Formats: structure tokens, sequence, C-alpha cells
């Protein structure tokens, strides 16, 4: 969160 | 808080980067997000796009005119768009306002219409579908839900 797959 | 998403809005979101990574693309834009909402196809999202006449082949079509593909598939980690941030944003207030505690794969489709200005957006509407009538879709069926 929240950038990436799941970040 | 993806650890407030549910198990199949969680695979929405995985399988989003799919999405992007199988079209040759280096974001994931929410038009990737829109994929992956019918790609999945099980949940209150797919069922509201369904119940639309919103096809998979209609969406793959209108990203294809719109976006189109690069030349080769990323490996690797691809970094949401600054919309499909705002999309996952507005999914958190969405689940709240309708008495959620967990973010489901219809949040993701109404934090999608409520940013209601990216790719997903454009193409919705392209394909006949206007932002209100696929809010209020969704309002409905989750009314028949109540039952």
């Amino acid at each position: 969160w929240l950038a990436f797959v799941l970040v | 808080m993806f650890e407030r998403f549910t198990d199949r809005a969680r695979r929405v979101v995985v399988l989003a980067q799919e999405e992007a990574r199988m079209l040759n693309h280096n974001y994931i834009g929410t038009e990737h997000i829109l994929l992956g909402l019918i790609h999945e196809g099980e949940g209150v999202a797919a069922k509201s796009l369904e119940s639309l006449g919103i096809s998979l082949e209609g969406v793959r079509s209108q990203v294809e005119e719109i976006i189109g593909q690069g030349q080769q598939a990323p490996s690797g980690h691809i970094p949401f768009t600054p919309r499909a941030k705002k999309v996952l944003e507005l999914s958190l207030r969405e689940a709240l306002q309708l008495g959620h505690n967990y973010i489901g794969t219809e949040h993701i489709l109404l934090g999608l219409i409520r940013e209601g200005e990216g790719v997903a957006a454009q193409v919705l509407v392209k394909l006949g579908a206007e932002l209100t009538r696929v809010r209020q879709q969704v309002i409905q069926l989750l009314s028949g839900y109540l039952e």
C-alpha cells in the first residue's frame, strides 16, 4: 500500500 | 490497507497486474482494475458489469483502441498509476459508507466510478455504461442480497 501489488 | 480487502478483491488487484503485464504495459491503470474485476468473474462487481452488458471483450477492444500495447512484457512489479492509486484509496470509503469493514470487489468498482476520469471511466462511458447508471446497478444488486 499504495504503489505495487501488494504494498 | 490491502489487508482489509476481501480475498476476492485481493485476487482482482493481483489479476490487474497481470492484465497489464500481458498487454505489455508498464503501469497498472484503472483500465486494468476494470479488466481484473470482470475477468475474476464471481463477485458483485463482475455481476454488476455483466448485468449492464459490459463484457471483457468490449473492454479489451477499447483498451487496445485507446492505449495500445508495448513491445515487450515487463518482469517484476508494475506500479499503479496515479488514478489507479486514487481508485484504491476511494474504495475504502465506498466500503465504509455501505456498512462494510472489508473492501469487496463492488467497492473497488464503486471507487473506480467515483474517480470517474481515467481510462476505465472513459471505456465504460464509450461502451454505454454511464457512471451514475453503474453505481445504481451496484446498489440495486446489493439491495437484492438483503432479502
